[PDB]
């Protein structure tokens, strides 16, 4: 049930490293709390 | 699940022992100083002068816009404030052999785990910022404290860890 979503650890992990260098990460946050830390960092 | 449920506590212990050495020990920083323009090793509240006369003597420092920020620095409180999280996030797990099956006992944990780290972001950057107002260099205690981070973001993941399975249980 938990797959529902998935951005667990490793996956919130590998898009900080992506993101950190604009070649971004197959997958982005849908819910707001998640969305508003790319949109800051 | 299993063996995680004891040896997930134990680096917050030394995370936290290791915290409090940072506050007194006057080894955050090398330069010369004045007793009274020796050598002297920093504090937050203090410094102490080597390699001369002085040597093992000591004086306080002080500093009573910016104002808040030097209030800030004058208090030096971040330190105080990421041990108290932190010492608090322990006591939520150091209840987990009593009160079990709560959920809740795990999952309050987590926020404590992050807050102090966050803390000592700021308390860093404060304290670089001001005290770089040269062959400078920067005194073990700032690694003990750079140390105490590293060991506090583990603490926050594995409370998730922990947690997540026992609400799968009930969720699916």
């Amino acid at each position: 049930s938990e797959s529902t979503n998935e951005f667990g650890i490793f996956n919130s992990l590998w898009f900080s490293l992506g993101a950190f260098m604009q070649q971004g990460c197959d997958i982005s946050p849908r819910s707001l709390s998640g969305r508003i830390v790319g949109g800051v960092w | 699940r299993g063996v995680q449920m004891l040896l997930t506590t134990v680096g917050a212990f030394a995370a936290f022992s290791l915290m409090t050495i940072a506050v007194g020990t006057d080894y955050w920083l090398y330069s010369r100083g004045v007793c009274k323009e020796v050598m002297t090793h920093s504090g937050l509240w203090r410094t102490c002068c080597l390699e001369g006369n002085f040597k093992g003597l000591c004086k306080q420092i002080d500093h009573f816009a910016e104002y808040f920020l030097r209030a800030v620095r004058a208090s030096s409180i971040f330190p105080i404030l990421s041990v108290i999280l932190l010492f608090m996030g322990g006591l939520c797990i150091a209840a987990s052999e009593f009160y079990k099956t709560r959920h809740n006992i795990i999952l309050s944990a987590g926020i404590f785990f992050v807050s102090a780290g966050l803390s000592n972001i700021i308390g860093i950057i404060v304290y670089i910022s001001a005290n770089a107002g040269n062959s400078y260099s920067y005194g073990w205690s700032f690694y003990f404290g750079a140390l105490s981070f590293i060991i506090a973001e583990m603490v926050g993941v594995l409370a998730v860890h922990m947690f997540i399975d026992r609400h799968k249980q009930l969720t699916g």
